[PDB]
């Protein structure tokens, strides 16, 4: 998919709940200081997106692909689809922004893990948390994808269960 | 060796014709790719070491504490440059990213291939793998017959 | 508090240059850097000079509370009172500083972990003491540390 996505032929309908938007600016509270990188992605194997990624160095040049938490390289923030490129905030910086996250009923204050397609996920399904990942809302939907507010900052010392 | 800097002099003059593999020199400091928000210390070095791993070394008491080459469990940060006449060591916290040429442990330099995760040693050496992100983005370039560098990319704490 | 306003009537007399630092109100860092990440967040309780943990529930945003373990989100270095709010550096950045520890048995080179009430206590491991645990006021006990993370 993409994050623009296309002519209208009339316009779409308070200040209230207008974030609510797949293209809109992933970081809920930004600041200077907060380092990003750029790298290159796959155009046909996943998109990105609002998604953690891994580094991938390949024999042309070192790519990011959607990982896990256990090899989470950082978020990747936005894309470029001119040119097929990848912000990546590292996993070292703090985020606290909207994320994609493949269950449509998550709570608020739960805590999340990332899975091997870089999707957020309740933490409970098993494999030992190594982020601290906690949600800042609940998930909404968007007519389909989801998507949820959450606060990550750095590793968990020891694995969670 | 043990100067970023050539000890010795040259005899020759240098091309400066190509622009390729230019890059490979020891006094290559500081990162390969570096932003501009990165937070960089500077402490007391005690020994030598330069392109090394770092941990904090105490005394006792009469003089501040100084970095030494170091890891494990009590790796602090990376050092990048020195300066050799006031014997400053550049330091990047370990809570900070960076990439660039650090010195590779010389045994098993060659299983060392890009993709490979990587460990600092005791003596602050990447050694092929524990509790730190390190992961090899080239393979090893030899320098001297016992010092060769690797691209690494260091991005936190397991 | 942070600054205790009272009144004088004499002027106390300040001349010494040296051991003048240690102080409760003293707000900060002993070493900051302009690339330092600092977080205005509002609190319950008195986190001062503790380790933060951000409690989340007319509904309200969340809040940061004294605490620490597994909960643990930064150290609170500033607080404002009239805006009740209090400033943060995340546990993801590195600091170093003045911090609450619990007790006088923490001594120098010592690896200090924060406990359910955001102070530093002797052995994840949080932080490396540098100095010795001072007494600023009654069981009031403050170290220099060196944070770097979780293990």
């Amino acid at each position: 998919y993409s994050k623009s996505m296309i002519e209208n032929k009339v316009f779409s309908s308070c200040f209230k709940s207008k974030n609510e938007r797949v293209d809109a600016y992933s970081f809920a509270c930004s600041s200077y200081t907060d380092k990003i990188e750029e790298y290159l992605y796959d155009p046909a194997n996943s998109f990105p997106y609002k998604r953690g990624v891994k580094l991938v160095p390949k024999e042309n040049s070192i790519y990011v692909e959607v990982g896990a938490d256990t090899d989470m390289y950082g978020i990747c923030v936005d894309v470029c689809e001119f040119s097929c490129t990848a912000y990546v905030l590292p996993i070292t910086n703090n985020f606290e922004g909207y994320l994609v996250t493949r269950n449509p009923s998550i709570k608020i204050g739960e805590i999340l893990d990332i899975n091997n397609n870089g999707v957020i996920i309740k933490a409970g399904g098993g494999p030992p948390t190594a982020i601290n990942i906690y949600a800042l809302s609940d998930s909404f939907t968007i007519n389909s994808i989801n998507l949820i507010k959450v606060a990550i900052f750095g590793n968990r010392g020891l694995e969670k269960t | 060796a043990l100067m970023k800097n050539p000890q010795q002099d040259s005899g020759l003059l240098s091309n400066s014709i190509d622009f390729r593999d230019q890059n490979l020199i020891f006094s290559n400091s500081g990162g390969v790719c570096t932003s501009s928000k990165d937070k960089i210390e500077n402490y007391p070095a005690k020994g030598y070491p330069y392109k090394r791993g770092v941990k904090l070394s105490f005394g006792d008491g009469t003089t501040e504490l100084e970095v030494e080459a170091g890891g494990g469990d009590d790796l602090y940060g990376v050092c990048s440059d020195i300066d050799e006449f006031s014997g400053m060591a550049t330091v990047i916290p370990i809570t900070n990213n960076f990439t660039g040429y650090l010195t590779l442990k010389k045994d098993g330099q060659n299983g060392v291939n890009p993709g490979d995760k990587l460990n600092f040693n005791q003596h602050g050496e990447l050694e092929k793998v524990k509790s730190v992100n390190a992961i090899a983005l080239s393979k090893a370039h030899k320098l001297t017959e016992d010092l060769f560098i690797v691209l690494a990319s260091v991005f936190g704490n397991r | 508090m942070k600054n205790p306003q009272h009144d004088a009537s004499l002027l106390s007399n300040s001349n010494e240059f040296r051991d003048k630092n240690v102080e409760f109100f003293a707000s900060g860092g002993t070493r900051t850097s302009k690339f330092d990440k600092l977080e205005n967040h509002p609190f319950l309780g008195y986190p001062y000079k503790r380790g933060v943990k951000r409690v989340i529930q007319s509904h309200y945003e969340p809040h940061v509370e004294a605490g620490g373990g597994e909960d643990l989100y930064g150290i609170c270095i500033d607080i404002d009172e009239f805006s009740k709010t209090a400033t943060i550096v995340p546990i993801t950045n590195n600091f170093e500083g003045y911090l609450v520890a619990k007790d006088s048995t923490v001594k120098v080179k010592d690896k200090l972990i924060f406990n359910k009430d955001g102070a530093l206590e002797k052995v994840t491991i949080n932080a490396t003491a540098l100095t010795d645990a001072k007494q600023i006021s009654n069981e009031v006990y403050l170290v220099k540390v060196a944070v770097f993370g979780n293990k």
